[PDB]
RNA sequence: GUGAAGCCAGAGGAAACUCUGGUGGAGGCUCGCAGCGGUUCUGACGUGCAAAUCGAUCGUCAAAUCUGAGCAUGGGGGCGAA
RNA sequence: AUUAACGAGAUUCCCACUGUCCCUAUCUACUAUCUAGCGAAACCACAGCCAAGGGAACGGGCUUGGCAAAAUCAGCGGGGAA
RNA sequence: CACAGGGAUAACUGGCUUGUGGCGGCCAAGCGUUCAUAGCGACGUCGCUUUUUGAUCCUUCGAUGUCGGCUCUUCCUAUCAUACCGAAGCAGAAUUCGGUAAGCGUUGGAUUGUUCACCCACUAAUAGGGAACGUGAGCUGGGUUUAGACCGUCGUGAGACAGGUUAGUUUUACCCUACUGAUGAACUCGUCGCAAUGGUAAUUCAGCUUAGUACGAGAGGAACCGCUGAUUCAGAUAAUUGGUUUUUGCGGUUGUCCGACCGGGCAGUGCCGCGAAGCUACCAUCUGCUGGAUAAUGGCUGAACGCCUCUAAGUCAGAAUCCAU
């Protein structure tokens, strides 16, 4: 019984990124973009593309970077996104860019070090990434 | 052959008839279930819609994320100057249905309300109830004293008709509004007896309603001309390169039954339908006298809740108000309906007592800044225009 | 509850009003409304901003 | 816009010869207005302004380019970069 | 069989770009709309609400049932095997 | 390429038949360690359906627009998931066979014109079908199926090929009916009400605790109540965030014209920056109830048939079902 990977107790955001995006990757895994190909909590209705935001898991390909990793699939996680959204104090924000790390379907990063700010959200839901993270939000 | 790739249906056929609501004041079907073991009381209101505005307060929910933190909501303003009682009238079991049989009204009546039964009332007479009032005052009301006893003896249900102050507010109509509202008292003897108290004075909302608990909303909705099929229903659009029209639907039908169905989306009306909202919760109810019904336990400041330069196309509240959580349905100045709940609430949500924490009260007018003039002043400093 | 002034342009923020933006270099920066927003994007100085409050008392 | 022959000056080498800077203005060469044509939108109109038109986007543009008047070829015949 | 230059020729991939799309929203001009003036055409056995039955094997008219209230305006594209 | 005709005669729908195609039964030699029927079933035999393909030529040739895809509504059950249950070679978990049940769902992409198919990924699940092989005065025109052109095989030749390839005009609604909405004469003009009938709406999942517990030698490993959220759908609203700019509101600026400055015209809205009001977005916020009668099944009292038995008289509980609020 290995549950499939879905953050618990996640309160809903403007989804900021759908399939066919392509981040940036923050981490010393060796990778530097990341491709995305599905939605893990996805639903399912006619001509709706799946979408993801800061905080859960996704399914994602590497298309450049160490060739080690490539024409792989690999499990990812969002830790940033550019596009505004608001949580329950009111108030709105947003960073600059997209990016995101690789982890295991168990919740184990891969890489050994974050390089940059991370949201509020990544951090409560995924331990590992909080422990390993610098400055957030 | 069937339908490729499954999808739901667009629009809902419970809301069926979608035509202009036959009458603008909005009408209530039923009300609250009756139980003879509580003391008299009304059991519906009528006011008019001002505006909305934000607050910020701490939540109390054991098990939450949010447990014991400040969150912000929306919420709305109605601005609701007191009622004046005019009659009552008792209706009777059939196997039809109720009806009611009799009608006794007050000794005098209001410019307000005799204005509601003319269409030209200035080059009118004025005489809707001149002759009426001659029962009073003859064989010491022999007349009025027998329809009252008659309700006492057959009636099973007894309702109230009142009547708004619409002189009160910035509002630009004179013509009152008119409506009934029943009694659920204990005994028929009992609930006409207070129903005469009540006669030509008037009464508070605050006898009726009480801070946090849930109401029901009744109201007609905001009004569009005649709109397509995309924006009435939500239907996709076609590609960018069809011919005669792009916004539209492809296919209205099979061959047989060999007749369009009333099930397929068509243009028409959009908006001005009759809707009722229900589990609405009461934040705060602001008395007119006090000059600081906008303050708080913890933000001290005396003001009152009109934004800095009134509610955009409206004037200011010097009223009653009660404050509900969201949204409502109506445009400003529309006559609002409020009315008791028929269900029961154990949710531990809908029990949660609410104590506020600020109110805005910053111009809805743009990017206000400021809550007070005074607070403007001290900030802006000194101008030209101040000698 | 809490109070901000604006970064760019000095004006008190109180709860709900603005947004706040996350720089690349871990710097938070808070905007009372767009226009102080819009030209800070635009690498525009504040010091040459004749109505912002920095203005006022650099003068 | 590019810059073919022909002409002037200079420099390197034992020699044979080779380099550099100018002058000049060739080409069924090239970008692009008027004229000529008619690729796409399978756009507009489709009892039309019109029994073939209108709009945007396009092909060629100093030569196998465009065009007026006078003259010749007449039906199992003419003419045809077909 | 190869082939530099050329092509409004057919086909595949990459960078930049975008309302093609997720998923729709808004604005402007001219109609459509109402009025005064002028004022046609295609088409037409009679006409115009359905379900089942039988029949030239898919009826508006027949048989058995459902039902059924004057006069009208703007859209629509199921049917009249238009 | 032409003319006179043919539904006396083919290619598509419709009609009768069901060999072939699909689905379901009856007997029981045997498989299943032992044991015909937990789960299957040879040799034989009885049926059902018209989403496959055949056979016939009844209706249309003074014409019913002939592949596929896009959008939309509704219907069937031979039940993939969801509710409640009965069986096992059912310890737990994961599974397999059956019942009441069609209320509610059934996806995003790479290749091909494809219907058909095969891979990647999510999900509770990615079930099967009809409506003139639904749907061209609804769209598109990738293929077939006019005229131009190339190749291969055949023919002496004109030319042939259900062999391959490239370019090829998609017309009309204002009439009747049907549907969505909006007026309206008669019994004087109005205000406040009742409710026959018609419509109907919600859906699924996840996290914490129960629990490292019941069960089991171990490895493993549940469920009701309780709490908090989320996916699909429906009805509203604009305080905050975003979009829209003819507010031609304010400012900057190019060319030209008014002798210069100020103030202005024109460049169908000259261009750029900011931009209130209104409209608007799961790109933003709020809300979505409980009574009665039952089916499958499990029972109580109890004969027929001195015993037994949920049924024969009587009766209890009971589902996302049915009817109402
Ligand atoms: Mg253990």
């Amino acid at each position: 019984k290995q549950k499939r990977g879905a953050p618990g107790g996640k309160l809903k955001m403007t989804l900021g990124l759908p399939v066919g995006a392509i981040m940036n990757c923050a981490d010393n895994s060796g990778a530097r973009n990341l491709y995305i190909i599905a939605v893990k909590g996805a639903g399912a209705r006619l001509n709706r593309l799946p979408a993801g935001g800061v905080g859960d898991m996704v399914m994602a390909t590497v298309k450049k970077g160490k060739p080690e990793l490539r024409k792989k699939v690999h499990p990812a996680v969002i830790v940033r996104q550019a596009k505004p959204w608001k949580r329950f104090d009111g108030v709105f924000l947003y960073f600059e860019d997209n990016a995101g790390v690789i982890v295991n379907p168990k919740g184990e990063m891969k890489g050994s070090a974050i390089t940059g700010p991370v949201g509020k959200e990544a951090a409560e839901l995924w331990p590992r990434i909080a422990s390993n993270a610098g400055v957030v939000m | 052959s069937h339908r490729k790739y499954e999808a739901p249906r667009h629009g809902s056929l419970a809301f069926l008839p979608r035509k202009r609501a036959a009458r603008h004041r909005g009408r209530v079907k039923s009300f609250p279930k009756d139980d003879p073991k509580k003391p008299v009381h009304l059991t519906a209101a009528m006011g008019y819609k001002a505006g909305m505005t934000t607050i910020v307060r701490d939540l109390d929910r054991p098990g939450a994320k949010a447990h014991k933190k400040e969150v912000v909501e929306a919420v709305t303003i109605i601005d609701c100057p007191p009622m004046v009682v005019v009659g009552l009238v008792g209706y009777i079991e059939t196997p039809r249905g109720l009806r009611s049989l009799t009608t006794v009204w007050a000794e005098h009546l209001s410019d307000e309300v005799k204005r509601r039964f003319y269409k030209n009332w200035y080059k009118s007479k004025k005489k809707a109830f001149t002759k009426y009032a001659k029962k009073y005052a003859e064989n010491n009301g022999a007349s009025i004293t027998r329809e009252l006893e008659r309700i006492k003896k057959y009636c099973t249900v007894v309702r109230v008709l009142a009547h708004t102050q619409i002189r009160k507010t910035p509002l630009k109509q004179k013509k009152a509004h008119l409506m009934e509202i029943q009694i659920n008292g204990g005994s028929v003897a009992d609930k006409v007896e207070f129903g005469r108290s009540l006669f030509e004075k008037p009464v508070t909302i605050d006898t009726i309603f009480e801070k946090d608990e849930m109401i029901d909303v009744i109201a007609v909705t905001k009004g569009h001309g005649f709109v397509g099929v995309t924006a009435r229903w939500g239907t996709k659009k076609l590609p960018r390169k069809t011919h005669k029209g792009l916004r539209k639907v492809a296919c209205i039908g099979a061959w047989h039954p060999s007749h369009v169905q009333w099930t397929v989306a068509r243009a028409g009306q959009m908006g001005y339908h009759h809707r009722t909202s229900v589990n609405h919760k009461i934040y705060r109810i602001g008395k007119g006298d006090d000059e600081a019904n906008a303050s708080t336990e913890t933000d001290l400041t005396k003001k009152k809740i009109t934004p800095m330069g009134g509610f955009v196309r409206y004037g200011e509240v010097n009223n009653d108000y009660v404050m509900i959580k969201g949204s409502v349905p109506g445009v400003k100045k529309r006559i609002m309906t409020l009315r008791k709940s028929l269900f029961t609430h154990t949710s531990r949500k809908a029990l949660e007592k609410v104590e506020l924490k600020w109110i805005d009260t910053s111009s809805e007018f743009g990017h206000g800044a400021f809550q007070t003039a005074a607070e403007k002043k001290q900030f802006m400093g000194t101008l030209k225009k101040d000698l | 509850m809490r109070t901000y002034e604006d970064t760019f342009s000095g004006q008190r923020i109180y709860p709900g009003k603005g947004k706040l933006y996350v720089r690349g270099d871990s710097k938070i920066f808070r905007f009372q409304n767009g226009k102080s927003e819009s030209l800070f994007l635009q690498r525009k100085n504040p010091r040459r901003i004749a109505w912002t409050v920095l203005y006022r008392r650099q003068h």
